């Protein structure tokens, strides 16, 4: 009889999962805070009522009949997975989820193999006994394809993935282990062994001395092009990235490019040229101040550090002397219970009392410090910032968006003396020939010509829109760096206001206990007197 | 895990097939039944009318 | 040392799977002989009315 995975079945196995591994009788368990899951021969037939978890750890489905996989998008935090033995044939609905280590597909109807290109990051993987039909499928896997097949997977799409079993599918029971031994060479004692005989090495061209050797310098190029991308985008002239594709946003330009498609593409090609140059000295003078900004804030956190570490330790020492004192007191407070003098001993413990009170002056007297400290420090750095660095950055913006104007308005002048030029040519010619197959795109050029004052005022609206959508991402960039240091300076106040309520609150529990401490000793020296009358 | 996991298939099936001989051979059995009894008695009850 | 601390606890749980698995099995099988052996005994008995008769 088919069934569903219900939450009452869900307590169900909850409740047999704590047995197995003796969790604490909850019955309160939040649904919302689970990890793994074991549903160990339920003959689930289908997987239904389990949202929610995006949290998931473990989880385990062998031993039923189920036979489709969907929707396990929304999960993309799983690590351990188990679900063959089932009535699988397709893989699909996972491509969401890159942090699974764990993949088990052994002994189903699985006979291609896809959806795996997201989770990269697999190590394990049982997708044998299996129907499978050919070895070169694995191959896909691990970046290895067999000679004389067009293949655009030019990446590969796992190389940590080390956990791989499909041993008892139908082809590997053909060549015995040679299957094996190909794939390896496109794929752990078994691969040494395996890499060792003389035809496994022989038949192939990519072994795995070279391939690590270009994965280690692909992966440092990777490292420095995303570092590059990191700093470009700190520099906050990312948004320019459009500026060289703004011709493409331009459909006068477009138009206009009929009248000398030849000149045009040169001049657009010089003036692209120019303007990213010199908007590449631009990101990297911002660069520059940026960087120097970033070693101002983490110095910032750094003496932060020290100066509160000084703080601690000063309170520690001080907490550490009143710890002597109560215990000195204590002491005492025992030694006179036993010999019973209750005046003298309620008299030495209200001199307690009060250097207690002390300590509690004292001790906000130190969180002043601290608040006069932590914001002179703040100011000083503020300043410092604004003066040079906020300045600094100011002046590049400024001198890189008036050097765009300036390639602007000259491609505009150079724009202008070609459209003279033409104007020119064609009013020349005009006068000669009056009939050449009625040409379509000479009659366009024609009426383009005709109407210059048409043409003017359009390369006039196109300049413009230019400079606006380039002022406009140079003023976005500009505030982009205003709101990344003002949420960084936002950030570190408030931070210091929550630091600032918990160790007061810290202060006031501590003087608390103390009173409390000293007023149980008090009262029961004083109840002491309460039997001998 | 995947080797148990399997060790556990193969007893499955084991079991199942056990399961299915044993439920053959006695339902065929069983495929004779008291058939022959309302035959007897048909047979006893037509003999009295015959010697009446 | 860990390592086979969790190969000895996950052996364990899946051992007991195995032998409890074949206990209930086991048992079920017994459950319908027995039920058939006696139903077998019940006809064996049964026969003799058809005999005398």
């Amino acid at each position: 009889d088919p069934r569903v995975i219900n939450e009452q079945l869900i307590l169900d196995a909850v409740k047999q999962f704590n047995q197995e591994n003796n969790k604490i009788t909850t019955e309160n368990i939040i649904l919302q805070q689970l990890r793994q899951l074991q549903l160990s021969f339920k003959n689930i037939l289908k997987i239904q009522h389990l949202q929610g978890l995006e949290r998931l750890e473990k989880l385990q489905l062998d031993n039923n009949i189920i036979e489709k996989i969907e929707n396990i998008d929304h999960l993309v935090n799983l690590k351990w997975l188990d679900l063959s033995f089932n009535c699988i044939k397709k893989i699909e609905g996972l491509d969401k989820l890159k942090e699974l280590t764990d993949l088990s597909l052994f002994n189903n109807y699985i006979e291609k193999i896809e959806g795996l290109h997201n989770n990269t990051k697999l190590n394990v993987f049982s997708i044998g006994n299996n129907r499978l039909k050919s070895y070169e499928e694995i191959t896909l896997y691990f970046g290895y394809k067999p000679r004389g097949e067009e293949g655009t997977n030019d990446r590969p799409e796992f190389k940590r993935l080390q956990v791989l079993n499909v041993s008892g599918n139908p082809f590997t029971k053909d060549k015995e282990n040679e299957y094996k031994n190909h794939i390896i060479c496109a794929i752990e004692g078994d691969r040494q062994l395996i890499r060792q005989d003389e035809q496994i090495s022989n038949s192939y061209n990519f072994t795995t001395t070279d391939y690590y050797q270009q994965m280690q310098a692909q992966e440092q190029k990777e490292e420095m092009d995303r570092q590059t991308l990191k700093k470009k985008k700190d520099a906050r002239m990312d948004i320019l990235d459009n500026l060289k594709d703004e011709y493409l946003k331009i459909e006068d330009l477009q138009r206009v490019k009929i009248i000398k498609p030849n000149q045009i593409n040169e001049e657009i090609e010089k003036y692209c040229g120019k303007i990213n140059d010199h908007v590449v000295e631009m990101q990297a003078a911002v660069i520059q101040k940026h960087q120097l900004i970033l070693q101002e804030m983490s110095k910032t956190e750094v003496s932060y550090k020290e100066q509160e570490a000084l703080h601690e330790k000063e309170t520690l020492q001080i907490l550490k002397e009143f710890e002597h004192e109560k215990k000195v007191e204590f002491r005492n407070w025992e030694k006179e219970a036993a010999n019973g003098d209750a005046k003298k001993e309620e008299s030495r413990l209200k001199t307690l009392l009060q250097k207690t009170t002390s300590l509690k002056n004292k001790l906000m007297d130190i969180e002043i410090q601290l608040v006069e400290e932590l914001e002179a420090i703040f100011t000083d750095y503020d300043t410092k910032k604004k003066e040079t660095a906020w300045k600094d950055i100011e002046e590049i913006i400024v001198l890189g968006q008036k050097k765009i104007e300036e390639e602007n308005v000259k491609f505009y002048s150079n724009l202008n003396v070609i459209k003279n030029k033409e104007e020119a040519n064609y009013n020349s010619t005009q006068q000669q020939q009056l009939e050449e197959e009625n040409n379509e795109e000479d009659d366009e050029k024609a009426s383009l010509l005709e109407n210059k004052e048409q043409l003017a005022q359009m390369i006039g609206n196109i300049k413009e829109t230019l400079i606006d959508s380039h002022t406009k991402i140079i003023l976005s960039a500009q505030m982009e760096l205003q709101k990344d240091l003002a949420e960084y300076a936002k950030q570190q106040k408030n931070k210091m206001y929550e630091r600032n309520r918990k160790n007061i609150s810290q202060i006031i529990a501590q003087i608390d206990a103390y009173q409390t401490e000293i007023n149980e000793k008090l009262k029961q020296g004083d109840d002491e007197s309460d039997h001998e009358n | 895990e995947e080797r148990k996991n399997l060790h556990i298939n193969e007893l499955m099936n084991n079991h199942e097939k056990a399961f299915a001989e044993l439920k053959k051979y006695y339902n065929d059995i069983t495929a004779e039944n008291l058939n022959l009894i309302k035959a007897h008695k048909e047979k006893i009850a037509q003999i009295y009318a015959n010697i009446q | 040392e860990a390592r086979a601390a969790m190969i000895k606890q996950l052996e364990d749980n899946k051992n007991q799977k195995i032998a409890e698995i074949i206990k209930e099995h086991t048992q079920k099988y017994n459950d319908i002989k027995n039920y058939y052996s006696e139903i077998t005994a019940t006809n064996l008995d049964y026969r003799k009315t058809l005999k005398n008769e």
